[PDB]
């Protein structure tokens, strides 16, 4: 049993590995309580909308970053360029997921920047290449 | 290095404070009770406790959007509950009232006489209902002659009976793509990490306290007495003190049979007290003296323990307006005062007298007043006492073992702080990369 | 509400002045503000005069020999400089909410 | 100054009675109320009852309850007064009002819908100088 | 053993029971009668012209129509509707007062009244005449025959909005996405049990039911024979509800021309009331096809004999109470006539039923905000045609099988609906799902 | 040509797979329809309800799609990835099933294994599968 | 033959006509105050401050200057919020009670247009009557016969609601629209665009400028000029059905004033509601007015009249006298500070081919030009002053069954908000993006089965 | 470039057809919303009640033409080919001539008359190959 949403938030990049599956099959909701029907009237739906979008948004994200539906791969942007050097052992099997996290606030717009440009637009320019024959 | 390139793993969690909306949730099933009003999201059958072995997160339990969203809700209900109901205005014409005459003391109950302008436009018929002595305006140049105190720049009435409220265990819980995460670890001091950090999948059910210094029917405290504050020595700040071990109290109405109707127009009626049976004198609440002292041994000594030496935490009186002395209730939705001074007496079975106001100030920014319909037969009402709300200012102090510390109050949302403080809403995200030594298998 | 007026009768040196009173053992008012007073005064030999004296209101012809004010259970009527013209019963009027009457009736005289 | 016109002076048998015409010149009465009094020779008024322009009226006097009707010539602006049952003891000189009332109200109540419930009709408005009058007395 | 996989890629649409929500369409137009709410209120969107059926053959399947309800959610919606449609409109409280009158130039059904009103201004008060009926009001003593409004001591006194009519649309419904409808489309099925012409159906069929109690008018027929229906006819607990395959003509007329007359209200609001008449003063009346009801008449009476064993004589009159389940009832253009249906069945085994209008109803038989409905000037034609009828037996009967008396009845108006639902659900399609198949094991490393 | 919406349940479970596109556009079947009240506020009851139908169908929509995604299934009309499971559940062969009766009838039970199929739904999420991808990146 | 198959990336250039909604975008300001109009801007989407324009080069597009929904819409929306605006707002159905009304008063250190006007009306105690008094204008009331010339509310026959909100109305601001993803805005540049037809010089739009949905009745103030030329437009100007809109390539310098003034007296009528009252002058009484240089007008309407005859085949047709209407069409109106300005614009209609109007000003007002209730204005404590904002002119039209054509009288109208948000609004035009990535070539898919 | 919807409407997909890939990067328009719904809220004004229904709208169509890339099986692909032949979609006119004239806007105007063809020849025959194809592969 695995906790998705919980439990491995205690976990390590390497140890977390295993629950990976589990909050994406809990991503949002179960909707069963939506489905079987104050200002709630109205923010039922806003909820459920902005849900929606937040869900399509990533999806469509995880294609700007390369691979989507189909679990994930990694793309040629190297890491330790845009980023501080602690070491990927410290990150895989001595520190958690949400320091890592937290770190990333002044990071995380260089790979976006690096996403768009190379696992997003040229991955897609090789692609072209490999289509023509 | 080696080909340390970018992958993006998610399906661990990472989160945000949630500043989201929030549903009414209970074991839903006519709604006569405004905390649902009308509707309400079936339950959880099932919670679970789930808990993040290696994780503490920071909880402060004065600050939550949350608990403010409560107090809109509580507002926006009350108004749902009464908007298309009956507003009243002729009521504002004055009474003719004399003390009534039970069976064979000041002029405490009154028997007053309305005149009535309603149902036909030609004629005015004037007739008597009772009242009590949390009387109206009295008139200055009249005799005994009173109007009415909701009146001036308000219209306040029960305007649709049927549907009060006595407080019910209502939980409510976060929309997809939320998660409500919860304190369990002991004693925690309000503020900071909490060592064992556990899952909600929806709220407690909550009874709101619509009233100050007592917190009556809630929950408890583990082993020991808690007080708490966002500010100990700020003394701009309430201290909240939640039980660990509760006390009975049991009240007792004032008679038992009717209320009267004016009627108004064609759905539209008023009520006021109807005949009396039995010595109207006699309401009173029941409250072990024996467990009230007792838990006040204990939350003295907690707050000994707060100032670090052998103090006095003094019972001076508070308030200067019986809604703020008084921990009044709405028992049966009709708010009955006692004697909140008699009970916790100027020290650090008891029977309080008690009296009934119909038109008590509500919570909400309009500063109205609610009108409570008078209730037919009789009054009963139980519940234990299950924390306190205390304060202390003023600076007469000049002694290391002084203290003056009685019963304060606060919002609704200060009293439904008491099962919120255990814990936070958040938003669940995505997280970024899981970087390695990997190479993507291309072709291209 | 009731009405006299003591003393009933003035016989005065003729110049001198007379007061007149009312006495109606009941609070008068208009129900509206100032109180309602009025008089008047029968001659021999002629039907009613009057000298109304309502606050601010005489009627026309109402020498200066006459004012007089009141309120409540009260009110009187001086008149200054009394002549053998103004020899008659002298009349105070009640309010006008109880419904109303009329006066007891005080003569004055010219002493002989 | 209109001309007050009154019934001529009269006697009549005991236990009788007779009528007074109150005529205004000019038919000023359209616009005035009427009250009438009666002056027994050597005492003050008394009122015996009241009626308006507009036909709102009511005895005033609890003795003249069954004595005195009051009614009017619209047309003529003439009010009559007729006297029942008289006796010695009613010889006297009588006289109707000139001058007028207003139908004061000081009682003000409204439903949301806007119904008066006000109370009205005190206050005379100005004071009574009739001319002559007219005497009736009984005999036998 | 091969090795196995047990799975179906979405696109087998395994069937759940739908609970919620319909999707309205209609014949849509830019119609004035949308414009003045006539009956559709708002989002009733343009429809497909041309729907589709799949008939499937190898399914039947279980049909209850006592479960049909998705009628309930019809008849709330239409209540919410109409509701939302008199709001703020036409409020009538202020309007009791008292009425005088005798008269009017048969009884004094209807009397011309004199009263007085304030609004519309708040510094005067003014008197004037309108017609007023019996139907409506409460008798008061002492004052040349005064009345009071009925409704003057009861819940919420109202107006119809004088532009709106009532004329029943035929708006249907095509269920939201990810649902269908699953239709019977079959003969002498009982309500009951599997029927057996299953099909998927993209949309069904307009309906247009009007206030009414005894009678169900302008409705669908049955093919070939009338048609007799009910959850369980065993118990008198339950109703019957007959659907002819023959409709029968109903006839009246308002009979005579009146006017309307203004009601000053209030600042802004609409104003009226019920006007002078025209010409004589006339009794209406439904002319009826009493031939065409006779031969209903014997097919009745035969169906309520041939699912009865063999029990001979039934049917009769009704047992009488309010004019709700007493007189038969049409909204004709918002004219809320009650007919004595009496002729048309006092017996066991041409027609001219009088009618009267009662001008403040609560239209949906509950609720208890019941509206005045104002009159539009001159004489009106009521054309429509009988369709069914709602009966039951008493069970107060003797112990022998020569009688059995079934007399008419009334029900909510859903009752009735049901009986277009008679022949169809609606269902949640659900398409992935299980299966074991052979399957070859992906191995990665 | 196709029988249409809903053709499958005419039919045996492997005569069903020809409806496998038919149900595609039975999701998006009705948006078709939905434009129409957009050619003419709108907070009222249909206006709401219809809205709420859009919302709903959208919801339901995804979170299948989102299992299909879970499975790595998404994309294809036929995915594979065999999982043998505990065929004590049934005993019949696959023709007995799929060669003979309507897929409606399978579809009868089954839920009274819906553990069983969860437990099969949360292996295929490549639970294991996914490690084997990602040490053949990483080697 | 080659044999072929289908699909092409998406993103093709293929567009449908957008169904019409619009995406409120804000400016980021709207946020930061209390009164309406820029409230539903507060409730808003702020937008990127330098927005996307791509030209489609070689292609046209049919842009209709008096056609489809766009401004339609934002004419319910304005509708709508306005309801929203005033559905909180007092109705007081006694004020409609006739008050005794005498001129103002000022000390002795026009008309008798301001009257000291006072009643005994009963307050929120249903047995007290309280005295009324406040300063009313002839132009919102009704003298009663045989009663003094006392006077009643003008509007008491329809629905009022005899309170605008104080602390609520304002003048609206630009609000730029949006399309929805699946849609974008085109708009036509085209300098000198006829209105009708294909337009040349079409660029798509990611979202339009800011337009403000302001009031003004028959002028059009606050917009956009013509690039060159005033632009004179109709959907066929020798139609004498259609009326002429026209765009000024320079704005007019306007300068309107309204005379310093008090508020006072809030009087409760009801339960927490009242009248609130017109106080006095400040100052000297004085009426509205506005001051405009004559140079202006004559070289703006001077082109514009020789525009028009040579648009109708070099008549002698010309600009001139209008022939009245209401009081409010009569007048050319504005709102300032939430004050309404009438203004008498005969000065610049009574010409053929420092100008100061005097203007009427009124608290009784419909919105718009729409019709059944009415709202007043509130007093507004302090001075008025309007300035600087003639954009557009007065939409223009004749008639005529005389059999000379040698005379013309161009005559105005207007004040629609949908006529005249239109002229501006009309650039843009709102399509549907159909991602169509389809179109058949040579080729097969490597299959492998 | 951005060339398609932005630009590419002047010119014929014979050469346009060397730039419309670079519309995968308009799709960046999409994530943007994720800011614009950072708006706080309480109640919905006429826009915050439209700007709602439309996010739900344009989230159908997102899904409709992604649910059809997954028919056609062309999820994840910019051109993904589906051999259809012309059958009876052919206009009178040859690929090469229409590539090298094709613009977009006077195409699609062929296509309006048949899409019914494109849509139910590439759902059904791409299908029921793929559908087969796979079906064999589990079983060896
Ligand atoms: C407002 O107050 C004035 C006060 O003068 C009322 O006018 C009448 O004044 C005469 C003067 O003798 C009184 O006798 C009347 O009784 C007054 N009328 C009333 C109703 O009191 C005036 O009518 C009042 N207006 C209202 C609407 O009450
Ligand atoms: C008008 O109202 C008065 C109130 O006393 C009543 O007496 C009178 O009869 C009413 N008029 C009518 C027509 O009913």
């Amino acid at each position: 049993v695995f906790l998705g949403f919980l439990g491995a938030a205690g976990s390590t990049m390497g140890a977390a590995s295993m629950t990976l599956t589990v909050q994406a099959r809990l991503l949002l909701s179960g909707i069963v309580q939506q489905q079987n029907n104050t200002v709630w009237g109205i923010k039922q739906l806003q909820a459920r909308v902005l849900a929606v979008e937040r869900y399509l948004k990533d999806q469509q994200l995880l294609g700007i970053w390369g691979c989507s539906g189909k679990l994930i791969c990694t793309t040629a942007v190297p890491w330790n360029t845009s980023w501080s050097n602690k070491s990927y052992n410290q990150i895989w099997n001595n520190m958690t997921w949400m320091e890592w996290e937290r770190e990333i606030d002044n990071y995380t717009s260089l790979i976006y920047t690096l996403i768009e440009d190379s696992q997003n637009q040229q991955e897609k320019n090789e692609q072209e290449l490999l289509e023509l024959d | 290095a080696e080909q340390l390139w970018v992958t993006v793993y998610y399906g661990v969690p990472v989160w945000k404070e949630a500043t989201t909306t929030l549903f009414c949730a209970s074991d839903a099933r006519e709604v006569h009770n405004v905390w649902a009003t009308h509707a309400c999201v079936p339950t959880d059958p099932n919670p679970q406790e789930v808990v993040l072995e290696n994780v503490t997160e920071n909880f402060n339990m004065w600050k939550n959007n949350m608990v403010e969203q409560m107090h809109e809700d509580i507002i926006s209900l009350w108004d749902q509950s009464l908007k298309p109901c009956v507003k009243l205005t002729p009521l504002c014409v004055t009474l003719n009232c004399t003390d009534l005459r039970n069976a064979t003391e000041g002029g405490e109950i009154k028997n007053c006489s309305f005149n009535i302008t309603t149902s036909m436009r030609d004629k005015v018929q004037k007739e008597y209902a009772l009242f009590y002595k949390l009387d109206v305006v009295p008139i200055k140049n009249d005799n005994t002659s009173y109007r009415l105190i909701s009146c001036n720049t308000s219209v306040i009435t029960q305007a649709c009976p049927k549907v009060s409220f006595e407080p019910i265990p209502i939980h409510y819980c976060a929309p997809a793509g939320f998660a409500i995460l919860k304190c369990n670890d002991k004693k925690f001091n309000g503020t900071g990490p909490c060592t064992n950090v556990s899952t909600v999948q929806c709220t407690h059910g909550i009874r709101p306290v619509v009233s100050t210094q007592l917190l009556l029917n809630g929950s408890l405290a583990e082993e020991e007495v808690v007080i708490r504050s966002a500010n100990f020595t700020d003394n701009a700040k309430i201290i909240i003190v939640q039980l660990n071990k509760s006390v009975e109290i049991n009240c007792t109405r004032p008679n038992n049979n009717t209320r009267k109707s004016i009627h108004i127009g064609p759905g539209r009626a008023f009520y006021t007290t109807g005949e009396i049976i039995g010595d109207i004198r006699q309401a009173h609440c029941n409250i072990s003296g024996t467990k009230w002292n007792d838990t006040l041994k204990q939350i003295v000594v907690k707050l000994k323990e707060q100032f670090g030496n052998k103090t006095i935490v003094f019972n001076h009186s508070s308030g200067g307006d019986p809604e703020i002395v008084m921990h009044s209730f709405n028992c049966g939705g009709e708010f009955f005062y006692c004697n909140s001074t008699q009970l916790f007496n100027s020290t650090w079975t008891i029977v309080l007298p008690c009296r009934i106001k119909q038109i008590v100030n509500m919570w909400q920014e309009v500063g109205k007043a609610m009108y409570a319909p008078p209730i037919k037969g009789q009054i009963r009402c139980s519940s234990n006492i299950t924390g306190l709300i205390l304060i202390r200012d003023g600076g007469k102090n000049r002694s290391e073992n002084t203290e003056i510390f009685r019963p304060g109050g606060g919002d609704m949302r200060d009293n439904w702080r008491s099962e919120l403080y255990k814990y936070k809403v958040v938003k669940i995200e995505p997280l970024g990369i899981a970087p390695t030594k990997a190479k993507r298998r291309v072709v291209q | 509400v009731v009405i006299t007026q003591s003393p009933l009768f003035l016989p005065v040196t003729p110049g001198e002045a007379a007061s007149l009173s009312c006495k109606c053992s009941h609070s008068l008012q208009h129900s509206t503000g100032a109180n309602y007073l009025a008089w008047y005064l029968q001659r021999p030999g002629q039907t009613p005069r009057l000298l109304i004296h309502l606050a601010t209101h005489r009627a026309s012809g109402v020498p200066d020999r006459f004012s007089g004010s009141g309120s409540g259970t009260d009110f009187t009527l001086k008149i200054s400089r009394v002549e053998s013209d103004d020899v008659g019963t002298y009349y105070c009027m009640q309010g006008l909410h109880s419904p109303w009457t009329f006066g007891q009736g005080t003569k004055v005289e010219i002493k002989r | 100054q209109v001309q007050l016109v009154q019934s001529g002076a009269e006697v009549k048998k005991p236990g009788s009675s007779v009528k007074v015409s109150c005529k205004a010149s000019g038919n000023s009465f359209s616009n005035h109320d009427v009250h009438w009094v009666r002056q027994a020779t050597g005492q003050g008024l008394e009122w015996m009852g009241w009626m308006s322009h507009e036909g709102d009226k009511t005895g005033l006097a609890q003795k003249f309850q069954g004595r005195v009707t009051i009614t009017r010539d619209s047309g003529a602006s003439t009010v009559y007064m007729e006297l029942r049952g008289l006796t010695a003891d009613d010889t006297a000189i009588y006289y109707c009002l000139t001058g007028s009332k207003h139908r004061l109200r000081d009682y003000f109540l409204y439903n949301e819908y806007g119904p008066n419930y006000e109370e009205w009709g005190d206050y005379l408005a100005t004071l009574d100088v009739w001319g002559h009058g007219t005497a009736v007395t009984v005999s036998s």
